[PDB]
């Protein structure tokens, strides 16, 4: 049931875990400054990155 | 954003189904459904959500 990303994020990694929440972070902010039509799109990509970082904070 | 960030937050969202969070992962399925490659993927996240509500 449980991935090996949940085990990675509980504190048996906290260099992975760090470096993923960093370039997510990263990522967040290329969309964006990328949403300053097509913008509904991007916009669903950074509800998605945001959405990730919501749940490896929930599961960390 | 690349694929491998991107297979990281399909995982990331299965996960969170087995822990309430299906308001993200719902958000992160829609995205990755934008992709053709990713079809099946959502379909796990999305059965595991509906699986768990």
């Amino acid at each position: 049931m449980m991935t090996n990303l949940e085990t990675r994020l509980s504190g048996a990694d906290p260099v992975f875990a760090r470096e993923l929440h960093a370039q997510l972070v990263q990522a967040l902010g290329d969309v964006k400054r990328r949403l300053l039509q097509q913008y509904q799109q991007w916009q669903q990509e950074a509800d998605a990155i945001e959405a990730g970082l919501n749940i490896i904070e929930k599961i960390k | 954003m690349n694929v491998q960030l991107k297979k990281q937050l399909a995982e990331l969202a299965l996960a969170g189904t087995g822990h309430h969070c299906h308001q993200e992962a719902a958000s992160i399925a829609d995205w990755l459904a934008q992709e053709e490659c990713m079809a099946e993927c959502v379909t796990l996240i999305r059965l595991s959500s509906l699986m768990n509500q």
